C-alpha cells in the first residue's frame, strides 16, 4: 500500500550512508592536510607498536606509509614506508624502512628522475639522543626514482635499519609509540 | 658503508642481484 | 492520515540535501587549504584545455581566477585570471592573463595601495624550457592594487601574454593541460 | 501498527542530527587548519570586540584562546589567551594578555622545559603603529612552560598590558576589531 | 617594453587610455 | 622593566607571591 514510505525511507537511508562515508572520508582527509610538511623534512607518528607488531608478523598488516610531505608547496611529493616485522632481507630479522615517490598535480613541470638526500632515521624519545639513521643518492639507472607512472613508485629505501630487539629492548619506544624521521635534501634542487 | 636497496613487497627476487647486509 | 510520516519524510529530505551541499562545498574548500601556497610563488594548474577553450570562445565560461596564496601566513592575498580566448586587446587574437588582489582578514594591517613584483609566467612542459613570461610595478594612482572593497579587485595584469596558435601549435600544452606561475615579491615587504 | 516506519524515522533523524554535528564541528575544525601558522609568528584576530567585551565584564564569556599556532611543522604548539576585560591583577582595570603552549603529537620529542622569546603585543591599525607589546623569557622553575600533562598548561603571560580607556578610547580598535600578535624565537631552537 | 594594462571585463573602454601592444 | 606574571584564572592566590604592576 504505502509502499512509497519505505521508497523514501530507503531512498534516505544509503543517501544517508553516503554521508557517512563523503565526511568519513573527510576525516583520515583532514589529518593528512594536518600532518603536513613542505620543507623536505617531516615527522610521521605511530602509536600502537604492539598492536602494530603483530598484524605484522600476522599477515593482516605489514605496509604501513605515511602523511605525502612535500619539498615546497608545489613540487616532490614523497612519503616512507615502514615494515615494522620485516621484508626482503629482513622480513624476520629486524624493522625495515623505506623513502617513496608518489605521483603530484605539479609533479610534471619537475625534473626526472630523482636526485636528492634522504636521512631517513629512527629516532629515540630516551633521554641521550642516540637515533640510528641513514641517507643514500638516488640512483637512475634502477628504477624506482624515475618520473612517476601510477601514483607511488617502487618505495625505494634501505631494508636493514633498526633492529627488532634493539629496537624492542632499549629506549626507541616509549607508551608503545616510535618517531621516524625522512630527510630528503631540497637546496641542490631550484626552487619555484 | 653502502646503501640504496629497493622494495621488498613478496614476489620477485630482483633481475639477479637484490640483496642487503647490516644490522651490525 | 499519516501525512504526518511524510512530513517528516520531507523535513528529512531538504535537511538531508543540505548536508549534500555543506559535505559539498567542504569539498572544493579543500582544494583551495590544499593548493595553498604562503610564500609568495604558486602553481596554478588548469587541466581540460580544449574543453576550457571552447566554453570561452562561447560566452558561457570565460573568466577563471585561482587558489588563493598569500604571501606569508598572515599577509596580502593575491591571485589570478587566465581569459584561455582573451579579453580587452585581445578577446579573439590570443591567451591573456592577470594578477589580482582579493579581501584578507589580516588583509587591515597591510600597508596599501600595493607594490611588488609580479612575474606572472606560462610555463613550458616540453623539454627545453622556452617558457613565455613578465611582470610589472603596481601604479598608485590606476585603482586596482589600493586597499580592497569587495573581495577581490579590478583583476590588474598583462593582456597580450601567450598568443592562441604560439600556445595551442607548441610545446607548451600537454595532455590538455598547462601551468601557470605568477611571481610577487616579498623582500621588500616587511614581514611580520 | 506500522510503527516501524517511525521506528527508521526516529533512526534517520538523530543519525542525521549527528552528521549536522560532525559536518558541524567540522567547521570551526576549518579555521584552525586554515588560520594555522607554523613559523612562530602568528596574527589572532578578534571582531566584535563591545560584544566580547560585556560578555567578558558579565561573567558569561572570559578567557578566549586562539588558533594553535606553531614553530615548524613537527614542533611545539602554543597560543594565546585574552582576557579583554581582564582577570588576575587587573580584572577590572584593563586588558590582559597571555601566551600558552598546549599539548602536541610531535611535542613528545621536543625539549623541556620551555625557553623562547615571545613579543606578544597588541597592533594599531590606526595610522601610526604606536602599538604596545612586550616580551620575556620562560623561568624553569616556576611551573608554566614544562612538558604538558593535559592539553594546555598555566596560561602564562604577562597580565597588565594594553589597559582598558588606552585601548577603548584610541587607535586600536577598528570596526569593532582588533588584532593581537605573540612573538615566539625558534633561532635557538634547533630545527628539525 | 612595457607592462601593467587592466582587467577587460566587457563593458567600459577605459577613462580615455586603456590598451596593449605586444603579442610580437 | 619587569615581565613574567601568571595565569589569573579565578582562585589560588598563588604559593604566597603573584601579582603584577605596570599599565603606567
Amino acid at each position: 500500500n504505502t509502499g512509497l514510505l519505505e521508497s523514501q525511507l530507503s531512498r534516505h537511508d544509503q543517501m544517508l550512508s553516503v554521508h557517512d562515508i563523503r565526511l568519513a572520508d573527510m576525516d583520515l582527509r583532514f589529518q593528512v592536510l594536518e600532518t603536513a610538511s613542505y620543507n623536505g623534512v617531516l615527522i610521521w607518528k605511530i602509536r600502537d607498536y604492539k598492536r602494530r607488531k603483530q598484524e605484522a608478523v600476522m599477515g593482516k598488516t605489514l605496509s604501513l606509509y605515511s602523511q605525502p610531505f612535500y619539498t615546497g608547496y608545489f613540487g616532490y611529493k614523497m612519503c616512507a614506508r615502514v615494515y615494522l616485522n620485516g621484508d626482503g632481507m629482513g622480513k624476520g630479522t629486524h624493522l625495515s624502512l623505506f623513502f617513496v615517490i608518489m605521483r603530484g598535480e605539479y609533479d610534471a613541470l619537475l625534473p626526472w628522475p630523482f636526485k636528492q638526500k634522504v636521512t631517513l632515521m629512527l629516532m629515540d624519545q630516551g633521554s641521550s639522543r642516540r637515533h640510528l639513521g641513514d641517507a643514500f643518492k638516488p640512483d637512475p639507472n634502477s628504477s624506482s626514482f624515475k618520473k612517476p607512472t601510477g601514483e607511488m613508485n617502487i618505495a625505494s629505501g634501505c631494508p636493514v635499519f633498526v633492529a627488532q630487539t634493539v629496537l624492542e629492548n632499549g629506549t626507541y619506544i616509549k607508551d608503545d609509540t616510535i618517531f621516524i624521521k625522512v630527510i630528503v635534501d631540497t637546496s641542490d634542487l631550484p626552487d619555484p | 658503508p653502502y646503501p640504496i636497496p629497493e622494495e621488498g613487497d613478496p614476489g620477485p627476487p630482483g633481475l639477479s642481484t637484490p640483496h642487503q647486509e647490516d644490522g651490525k
